[PDB]
C-alpha cells in the first residue's frame, strides 16, 4: 500500500504531474457516488476507476519525491536555499569580468572559500537546474540511490521469510533458507550500500581528486586481483575486510546446498535449482533496480523537451508573446503533456514499479500457489 | 457533448496553470532565465502581462462551453 | 620550412586491413544473424 | 609531390626501404621520420607528400 | 627544428627533414638529429641541382 | 543542522505513531501505513542530503548566468 | 589530449546506442502490436492487461537513451583515442544487445498474447518469459556502465 | 578554425535528419493508409477517426524538421571538426530513430484499424500503442538536442 | 576561392534533387495509376475524380525541379567547399524526402481509388490522407531552401 | 612498454561482441522456445512451469557472455600492448559466436522438445539431456575466453 | 628472433576459430538431430535415451575444438614469430571448419536416422555406423591440428 | 636463402584447405547418401549394410585430404622460400577443390543409387561403377598434389 506508490514516485517524480495525478484522482473519489450510478463505460474508465485509490497515493507520493529533486515541469523552486553562491567566485579567485568571451560556460569551484556552505536543507538545490552539468551530478546520485532502495527493499523481503518458517514451525528451513540468505546479501550488497554511504562522507572537493570508484572495487571483490596504483583504496585495511566479506559469502553456497538434504535424488538436483536461482538471481535482482533510475531520467528529460521546445517558443517572444500566441501554444502543450508525459510515462512507471514487487520482492518470501475464497453472496447482484 | 466536456477541464487547468505562471514571472524568478531575449525585471513582467491575458482568455472558453 | 606531412605510422597497411576485414566480418555476421531472427516464422494461428 | 615515410631505417627485417649492397654491412642508419623533396620546391616549403 | 634547405639561385632547391637522424658503425649508435636540423650551420659541400639530377651532401666532421 | 532536526520530526511518526491509534479493525494496516511512510520518505531525504554533503563538483553555468544572480542570489 | 577525429567514435557510440535500441523497441512494439489487434476480436476484455509486452519493450529505448546521455555528457573537446573507443563499445553493447532483447520480446509477446486469449493461465507464464527476454537489454546496460566510467 | 571538409559531416546530419525521418513518416502513412481502404468497405462511419495513425506519423516528420532547421541555422564556414561530428550524430540519432518509430506506427496502425472494423472497442487500445511507438521518435529528439546544441 | 574538385558535390546536389524526386513521382503516378484502371471497370464515372493522386504525385516532381534550378543557378567556377557541401545536402533533403513522399502517395493513392470503387464515402477521406503524404515533400522543400540559400 | 594509441580498439571489440553475440543467441533461445510455450499451453496448462527450462538454460548463455565482457573490461588500461588486446579480441569472439551457436541450438531443440511433450510426457526427461549438451557449447566457449583473456 | 607487434593476431584467431566453428558444427548436430527425437517420441517413446547417440556424437565435435583452443592459447607468448602464429591459424581453421562439416553431417544423418528408427528398428545398427564415418571427419581435422600446433 | 616473414602463410593455407575442403566434400557425401539409407530402410531393411558403400567411398575422400595436409605440415620449415610455399598452396587447392567436388558426386549418385537399388537390385553393380568413376576424381587431385608438394 505504501511501497508501490513510493516506487512509482521515485521513477515518476514531478511536482507538476504530482498535482495532475491526484487532481484526476480526487475527482474520481469525491464524485464516485454518481459514477457507480452508471452501469459501465469504456475500459479507460472501468479499469482506471477500479484503481481510483491507487492513483490517489501515486499523486501524494510523487509530490514528495517531486520535491526532493526539485523538477516541477522541469522547473525548480527556492525554499530558503541556493547554497551555491556565485559572488565569492568573482572576489577571492581573482576571477574578473572575462566571462563574456574566452570560456562561455564556466564551472564553479567548491574548495575555494564561500561558494558552497550547507547541503540545502530539504532536497536538491536549484542551481543544478540552471546548470549544464546537471546530468553528470544526477546520474551519480540517481543511480547510486537506485541500489540503496534496491537492497533495503530486498533485505526487507528476506526478513519477511523468517516468519514464514517460525510460524509454520519449520525450524529446519531457518538454518538453510534465512540465515545463509541474509549472510549472502549483507556481505556483498549490504556492504555496497555502506560503501556508497562511505564515499559521500569521506571525500570532499579539496582533497582526493584521485578518488576511488565503487564500480571497480565491487568487481575487484569477486575478481580477487588486489593491488594497483590506479584506484586508491577507500580506507585502511580494505584488503583485510573485503577478502573476509567475500569468503563468508562463498561458504553460503555449500551452506544452502550440502546441509538441507540430510533428512534423496530429487532433493539434491531439483533443490540445487532453489540455490542457483537465488545465487545468480540476487545479483541480477540488484541490477534490475536500475530501471527506477532509467525511468527517472527518461521522465526528467521528456519534461525539458516540452518546455524548452513547445513552451519556450510561446514564451521567448518580444512583444506579442502571451497574446494570441500563448493561447494556442498551451492548448497544444496541455494535449502533449497528457498524452505523452502523463499517459505512457504514467503507465511505463506503473508496470516497472509493479514488476519490481512481483519478481524482486515477492520471490524472497512469497510462494503463492493459492486458491481464492470467493464466498457465496448476492453482492454480484447489486443493480445489474 | 465530449468536445464540450473536454473544454472545461482544459480551461479549468488553463486558468490554474497560467495564473501561477503569471505570478512566477511577476516575482522575477531565477529559474526561468532562458525566456528573456532592473531593466531585465521589466521584460519578466511583460511575459506576466502576456500570460495573464491568455489566462483570462480561457475563462471565455469556459463560458462558451 | 613549413608544410610538413601528416605523420601516418609505418604499419598503416596492417591496421587498415585489421579493421576493415573485421568490421565487415562482424557486420556480415551481424546482418545475417538479425535477418534470421527478424524472419523467424514461429507459426501462429492458435 | 614530396616523399614521406616513418621508417627509412636500414637493417632489413621485412620492408625497410634502405637496403645495403652487401649484407654484412658495417654502416646502418635509421630515420624515425623522413621527408625529402627535389625538383619542384616552391616558396621554401614542402608540397603534398606521396606517402610510403 | 627546421629542415635542411639547400639553394643555389635566389630560389630555393632540395630540402630534407627528419625527426631522428641516427647512424651506426659496427655497433656504436650515434644520434645526429641535434647536429643537423637545429645547429643551422651544415657543411653542404656539393649540393648539386640540374632539374634532372640533384645531390644532397651532408658532412659532419 | 536539519539532520538532527528531521531525524525526530520524521521520527515522531513511527515511534509516537503506534502510540496514538484508534482501536478499530484497521489497526494493523494504518500502523503499517504510518511506519512505512516514515521509513520510505525519510530515507529518501537522507540519501539526498548526503549526496551534496562533502561534494566533488561545481555547477557549470552558462555565460549569461555568470553575472545574473549577483543581483538576485 | 587526442587527435581531431577522436570524437567521431564517441558520437558513433551516442548515436548507435539510440539508433539500435529504438530499432529494438520498435520491433517489440510492432510485432506484439499486431498481437493485440488479432487477439482482441476474440477476447476484447484484455486490452489493458495485455499491453504489458508493449510497455516492457518501451524500456529498451530507455536503456539506450540512458547510455546515450552518459556518453553525450562525457563528450568534451580533445578526448583521447583510448577513452573514445570505450564509448564506442559502450554504445554498441547496449544498442545491439537491446536489438536482441527487442527481438525476443517481439516474438514472445506476439505469440504470448494469442495464447492468453484462448487460455488465461498463460499470463503468469508469458510474463515470466518477458523477464528472461528483457534482462538481455539490462546486461548490455551494466556492461555499458563499466566501460563508460573509465 | 577547422579544416575545409569539416562542413561535410554537419550538413549530412542536416539531411539525414530529414531524409530518414520522412522515410519513417511515409511508411507510417502508406502502410496505415491501406488499412483505411480495407476498413472502409465495412465501417464507413470510422473514416475520420482512423486518420489518427497517419496524424501520429505526421509528427514524426516534424520531429526531423525541427532538428534539420536547428542544424542548418547553426552552420558556419570553418566550424571545428568536433562541432560537426556532434551534428552528424544529432541527425543520425533523430532520423534513424524516427525511421524506427515510423516503422512501428505503420505496423500497429495498419493492423489496429483492421481490428477496429471488426470491433470498435480496439480503438482506445490502438491509440495507446500508437503513443508508445511515437515516443521512440521523441526519445531521438531529446538526444538530438543534447548533441547539437552542445 | 576553392579547390578544383569543389564543384562536384554541388552538381551531385543539383542532379540528386531531380532524379530522386522524379523517382518518387514515377512511383506516385504508376502505382496509383494502375489502381485507376482497376477502378474504371465498375465505376467509370469517377475517372476525373481519381487523377488527384496522380496530380499530387506531380507536385513532388516540381518540388525537386525548383531546388534543382536553385542549385544550378548558384554555381560558379571555383566555389568554396563549404558552399558546395550545403547544396549536396540540399539536394538529398528534397530528393530522398520526395522519394519517400512519392512512395507514400503511390501506395495510399492506389488503395484509395480501389476503395472508392466500392464505397464513395472514402473519397473525402482519401484526399485527407494524401495531404499528409504531400507535406513530406514540402518539409523537404523548406529545408532545401534553408540549406541552399545560406 | 605502452602499446600504440589504436591498440585498445581490438580489446573493446572483444568486450562488446562478447555481449552482443551472446545476447543474440540468448534471444533466439528465448523466442524460438518461448513460442513453443504459447502453442503447448493451449492444450496442456499444467506444464507451463516445467517447460520454462529451455528459457532458463538460454539465460545462462547471456550470463556466460556477461562474465567475460566484465572480465575483459577490467583488463583495459591506457596503452595496452597490441599482443594483450588481441587476447581480449580472441576471447570475445570465442564466447559470443560460441554462445550464438549454443543459443541457436537451444532454441531449436527447446521448441521441438515442448511441442512433443504435449503429446508424449515421457520425452521431458530426454529433452533436458539434449538441452544439457546444447548448453555446454556456451560453457566450452567460456573456458577458452577464461584462458585467453587472463594472459 | 622476435616477431612483430601484429603477429599475435593470427594465433588468437586460430584459438577462437577452433572454438567458434566447432561449436557451430556441434550446435547444428544438436539442433537438427534434436528435432528428430521429438518426431520419434510421439509414436515410439522407448527409444528416447537410446537415440541420444546422434547428439553425443556431436558433443565430441565440440571437445575437438576445445582441446586445440587450449593447445593454442597455452602456446602464446608476446612477440611470437610470424611463422609460429601462422601455424596456429591453420591449426584453428583445419579443426573448426572440419568440425563444422562433420557437424553438418552428424545433424543430417542424425535427423533421418532417428526418424527411420521409429518406423524400422533395424536401422539403428546402420545409423550408428554412418555416424562413425561422420565423426572421424572432425578427428582427421584434429590430428592435423595437433601436427601443426606443436611445431 | 631466407624468404620473407610472411612466406609460411601460403603453405599453411594449403594445409588447411587440403583438410577443410576435403572434409566438406566428405560430409556432403555422408549426409546426402546417409539420408538415402533411411528412405530405403523402411521397405527394404536387408540392404542396409550392402548400401553403406556410398558413405565408405565418401570417407576415402577425407583420407585423400589427410595425406596431403600431413605432408604439407611436415614439409613446413621456418624460413621457407616463397617458391616452396606456393607449391603447397597449389597442392592444397588441387586436392581441396577436388575432394569437394568428387565428394559432391558421391552424395548425389549415392543418394539416387541406394533408392534405385532397393527397387531394382540389378542396379547395384551399376551404382558402384559410377561411384568408382566419381572416386578416381578425388585421386586425380591427390596424385597431382603429391607432385606439387614434393616438388
Ligand atoms: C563498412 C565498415 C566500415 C569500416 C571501415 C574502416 C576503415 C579502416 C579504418 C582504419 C584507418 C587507418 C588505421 C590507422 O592506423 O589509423 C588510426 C587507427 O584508428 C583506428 O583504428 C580507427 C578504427 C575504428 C573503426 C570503427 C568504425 C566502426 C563504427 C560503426 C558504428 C556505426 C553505428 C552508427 C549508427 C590511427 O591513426 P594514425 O594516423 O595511423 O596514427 C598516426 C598519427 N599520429 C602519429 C599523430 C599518432
Ligand atoms: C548509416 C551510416 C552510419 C555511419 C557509419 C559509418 C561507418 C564508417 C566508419 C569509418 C571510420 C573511419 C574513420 C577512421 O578510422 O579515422 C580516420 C580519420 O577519421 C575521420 O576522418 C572520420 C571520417 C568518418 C566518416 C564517416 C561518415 C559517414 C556517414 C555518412 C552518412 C550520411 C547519410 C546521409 C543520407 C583515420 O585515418 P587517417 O588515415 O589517419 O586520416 C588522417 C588524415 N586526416 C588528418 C587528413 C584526416
Ligand atoms: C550426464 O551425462 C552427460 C554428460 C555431458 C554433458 C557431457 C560429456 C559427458 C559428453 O559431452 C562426452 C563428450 C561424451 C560422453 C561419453 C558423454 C556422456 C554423456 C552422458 O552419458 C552418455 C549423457 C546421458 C544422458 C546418457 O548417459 C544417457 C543417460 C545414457 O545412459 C542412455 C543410454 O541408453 C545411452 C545409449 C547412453 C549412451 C548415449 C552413452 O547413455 O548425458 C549427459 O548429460
Ligand atoms: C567401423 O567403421 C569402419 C571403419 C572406420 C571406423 C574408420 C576409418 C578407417 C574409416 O573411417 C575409413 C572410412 C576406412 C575406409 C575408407 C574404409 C573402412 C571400411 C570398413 O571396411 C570396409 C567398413 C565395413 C567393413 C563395415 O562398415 C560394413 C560392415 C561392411 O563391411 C559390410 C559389408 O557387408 C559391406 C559389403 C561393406 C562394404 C564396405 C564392402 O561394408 O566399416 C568399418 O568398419
Ligand atoms: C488535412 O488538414 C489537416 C492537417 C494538415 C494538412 C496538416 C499538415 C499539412 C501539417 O501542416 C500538419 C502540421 C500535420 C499535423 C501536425 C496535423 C495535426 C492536426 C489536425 O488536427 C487533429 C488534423 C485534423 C484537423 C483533422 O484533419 C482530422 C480530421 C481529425 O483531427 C478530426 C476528427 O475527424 C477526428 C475525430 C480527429 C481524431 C483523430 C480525434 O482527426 O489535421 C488536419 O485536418
Ligand atoms: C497540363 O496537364 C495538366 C496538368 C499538368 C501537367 C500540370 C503540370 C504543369 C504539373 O506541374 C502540376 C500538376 C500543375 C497542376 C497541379 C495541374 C493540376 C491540375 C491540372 O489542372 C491544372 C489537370 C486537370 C485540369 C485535369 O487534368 C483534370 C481532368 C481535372 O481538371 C478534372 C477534375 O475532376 C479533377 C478532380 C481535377 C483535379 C484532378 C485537379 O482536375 O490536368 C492537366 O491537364
Ligand atoms: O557516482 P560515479 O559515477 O562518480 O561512480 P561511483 O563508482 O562513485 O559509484 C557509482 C557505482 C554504483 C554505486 C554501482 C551501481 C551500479 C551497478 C552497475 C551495480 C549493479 C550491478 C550488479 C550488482 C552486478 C555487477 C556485475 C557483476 C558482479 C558481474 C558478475 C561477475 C561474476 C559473478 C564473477
Ligand atoms: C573477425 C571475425 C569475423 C568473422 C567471423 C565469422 C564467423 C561467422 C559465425 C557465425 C555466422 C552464422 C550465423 C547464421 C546462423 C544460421 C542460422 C540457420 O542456418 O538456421
Ligand atoms: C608545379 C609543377 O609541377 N612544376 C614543375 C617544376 C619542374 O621543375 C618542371 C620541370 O621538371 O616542371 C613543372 O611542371
Ligand atoms: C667547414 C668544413 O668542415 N667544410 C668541409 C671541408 O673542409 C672539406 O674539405 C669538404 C670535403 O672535402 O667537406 C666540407
Ligand atoms: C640562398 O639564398 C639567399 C638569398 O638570396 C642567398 O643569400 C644565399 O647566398 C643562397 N645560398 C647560396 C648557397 O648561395
Ligand atoms: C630519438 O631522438 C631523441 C631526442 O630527439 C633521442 O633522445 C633518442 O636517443 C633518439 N633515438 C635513438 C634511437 O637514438
Ligand atoms: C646535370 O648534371 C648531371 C651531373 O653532372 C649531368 O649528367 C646532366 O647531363 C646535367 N644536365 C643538364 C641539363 O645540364
Amino acid at each position: 500500500i505504501i511501497t508501490f506508490p513510493f516506487l512509482f514516485a521515485v521513477m515518476f517524480g514531478d511536482l507538476g504531474h504530482g498535482i495532475l495525478m491526484t487532481l484526476f484522482a480526487v475527482w474520481m473519489v469525491l464524485r464516485e457516488s454518481r459514477i457507480l450510478s452508471q452501469k459501465n463505460e469504456n475500459e479507460m474508465f472501468s479499469t482506471i476507476f477500479s484503481g481510483r485509490y491507487i492513483i490517489l497515493l501515486m499523486g501524494v507520493f510523487s509530490i514528495y519525491t517531486g520535491l526532493i529533486y526539485n523538477d516541477c515541469f522541469s522547473k525548480s523552486l527556492n525554499i530558503f536555499g541556493s547554497s551555491w553562491s556565485v559572488r565569492p567566485m568573482f572576489d577571492i579567485y581573482n576571477w574578473t569580468e572575462e566571462t563574456l568571451r574566452g570560456n562561455p560556460v564556466l564551472q564553479l569551484n567548491p574548495a575555494v572559500t564561500g561558494v558552497f556552505g550547507g547541503p540545502y536543507p530539504f532536497g536538491i538545490d536549484p542551481i543544478w537546474n540552471i546548470a549544464t552539468n546537471k546530468l553528470t551530478f544526477l546520474n551519480s546520485f540517481k543511480m547510486k540511490m537506485s541500489v540503496i532502495l534496491g537492497i533495503i527493499h530486498m533485505l526487507f523481503g528476506v526478513s519477511l521469510s523468517l516468519f514464514n518458517h517460525t510460524y509454520f514451525k519449520k525450524p529446519l528451513n531457518i538454518y538453510f533458507g534465512f540465515i545463509p540468505e541474509i549472510i549472502f546479501m549483507t556481505s556483498l550488497f549490504g556492504y555496497l550500500v555502506i560503501l556508497i554511504f562511505y564515499k559521500w562522507t569521506a571525500y570532499n572537493a579539496k582533497t582526493s581528486e584521485k578518488a576511488p570508484s565503487l564500480l571497480i572495487h565491487f568487481i575487484n571483490m569477486f575478481l580477487f586481483s588486489y593491488g594497483d596504483s590506479g584506484n586508491s583504496m577507500l580506507y585502511s585495511g580494505q584488503k583485510g575486510i573485503q577478502c573476509f566479506l567475500v569468503v563468508v559469502a562463498l561458504l553460503c553456497v555449500p551452506w544452502m546446498l550440502l546441509f538441507k538434504p540430510l533428512v534423496f535424488g530429487d532433493t539434491m538436483v531439483h533443490q540445487a535449482i532453489h540455490t542457483i536461482e537465488y545465487c545468480l538471481g540476487c545479483i541480477s535482482n540488484t541490477a534490475s533496480y536500475l530501471r527506477l533510475w532509467a525511468l527517472s531520467l527518461a521522465h526528467a528529460q521528456l519534461s525539458e523537451v516540452l518546455w524548452t521546445m513547445v513552451i519556450h517558443i510561446g514564451l521567448k517572444v518580444k512583444s506579442l508573446a502571451g497574446g494570441l500566441a500563448l493561447f494556442f501554444i498551451f492548448a497544444a502543450f496541455a494535449t502533449l503533456t497528457v498524452a505523452i508525459l502523463l499517459i505512457m510515462e504514467g503507465l511505463s512507471a506503473f508496470l516497472h514499479a509493479l514488476r519490481l514487487h512481483w519478481v524482486e520482492f515477492q520471490n524472497k518470501f512469497y510462494s503463492g500457489t493459492g486458491f481464492k475464497f470467493l464466498p457465496f453472496s448476492f453482492e454480484h447482484i447489486r443493480e445489474g | 457533448p465530449k468536445l464540450a466536456a473536454c473544454g472545461i477541464v482544459l480551461s479549468a487547468w488553463g486558468v490554474i496553470m497560467l495564473i501561477m505562471l503569471g505570478i512566477f514571472f511577476n516575482v522575477h524568478s531565477a529559474v526561468l532565465i532562458e525566456d528573456v531575449p532592473q531593466n531585465i525585471y521589466n521584460l519578466y513582467e511583460q511575459v506576466s502581462y502576456n500570460c495573464f491575458i491568455a489566462a483570462s482568455l480561457y475563462l471565455l472558453l469556459g463560458g462558451f462551453s | 620550412t613549413y608544410n610538413l606531412a601528416y605523420k601516418y605510422n609505418f604499419e598503416y597497411p596492417v591496421v587498415f586491413n585489421l579493421v576493415l576485414w573485421i568490421m565487415i566480418g562482424l557486420a556480415l555476421t551481424l546482418i545475417v544473424t538479425c535477418y534470421n531472427i527478424w524472419n523467424m516464422d514461429p507459426g501462429y494461428d492458435s | 609531390y614530396s616523399f614521406h615515410c616513418e621508417h627509412v631505417s636500414s637493417e632489413n627485417e621485412d620492408g625497410n626501404l634502405l637496403v645495403p649492397d652487401t649484407q654484412p654491412s658495417l654502416w646502418q642508419m635509421t630515420f624515425r621520420d623522413f621527408q625529402i623533396q627535389a625538383f619542384n620546391v616552391t616558396d621554401k616549403k614542402f608540397s603534398y607528400a606521396s606517402d610510403c | 627544428n627546421v629542415p635542411v634547405s639547400y639553394n643555389d639561385s635566389y630560389d630555393t632547391r632540395i630540402l630534407f627533414w627528419a625527426q631522428n637522424f641516427s647512424v651506426a658503425y659496427g655497433e656504436h649508435w650515434e644520434d645526429l638529429t641535434s647536429r643537423t636540423f637545429g645547429v643551422q650551420d651544415l657543411n653542404l659541400t656539393g649540393s648539386f641541382w640540374n632539374d634532372t639530377v640533384a645531390r644532397l651532401v651532408l658532412t659532419y666532421d | 543542522l536539519p539532520v538532527v532536526i528531521f531525524t525526530t520530526f520524521w521520527g515522531l511518526i513511527g515511534i509516537a505513531g503506534p502510540w496514538f491509534v484508534p482501536k478499530g479493525p484497521n489497526r494493523g494496516v494504518i500502523i503499517t501505513m504510518l511506519v512505512a511512510t516514515a521509513v520510505c520518505c525519510y530515507l529518501f531525504w537522507l540519501i539526498a542530503i548526503l549526496a551534496q554533503l562533502n561534494p566533488l563538483f561545481g555547477p557549470q553555468l552558462k555565460n549569461e548566468t555568470i553575472w545574473y544572480v549577483r543581483f538576485l542570489w | 589530449n587526442g587527435p581531431e577525429y577522436a570524437s567521431f567514435f564517441a558520437v558513433m557510440g551516442a548515436s548507435a546506442a539510440m539508433v539500435f535500441s529504438a530499432l529494438g523497441a520498435a520491433y517489440g512494439t510492432a510485432k506484439s502490436g499486431t498481437g493485440i489487434a488479432a487477439m482482441s476480436v476474440m477476447r476484447p476484455e484484455m486490452i489493458m492487461k495485455s499491453i504489458i509486452p508493449v510497455v516492457m519493450a518501451g524500456i529498451i529505448a530507455i536503456y539506450g537513451l540512458v547510455v546515450a546521455v552518459l556518453i553525450a555528457n562525457s563528450l568534451n573537446d580533445g578526448i583521447s583515442l583510448y577513452r573514445s573507443f570505450l564509448q564506442l563499445g559502450a554504445g554498441l553493447s547496449v544498442g545491439l544487445s537491446g536489438l536482441a532483447a527487442g527481438f525476443a520480446i517481439g516474438i514472445v509477446g506476439d505469440a504470448g498474447v494469442r495464447g492468453t486469449a484462448q487460455q488465461p493461465r498463460l499470463f503468469v507464464g508469458m510474463i515470466l518469459i518477458l523477464i528472461f527476454a528483457e534482462v538481455l537489454g539490462l546486461y548490455g546496460l551494466i556492461v555499458a556502465l563499466i566501460l563508460s566510467t573509465k
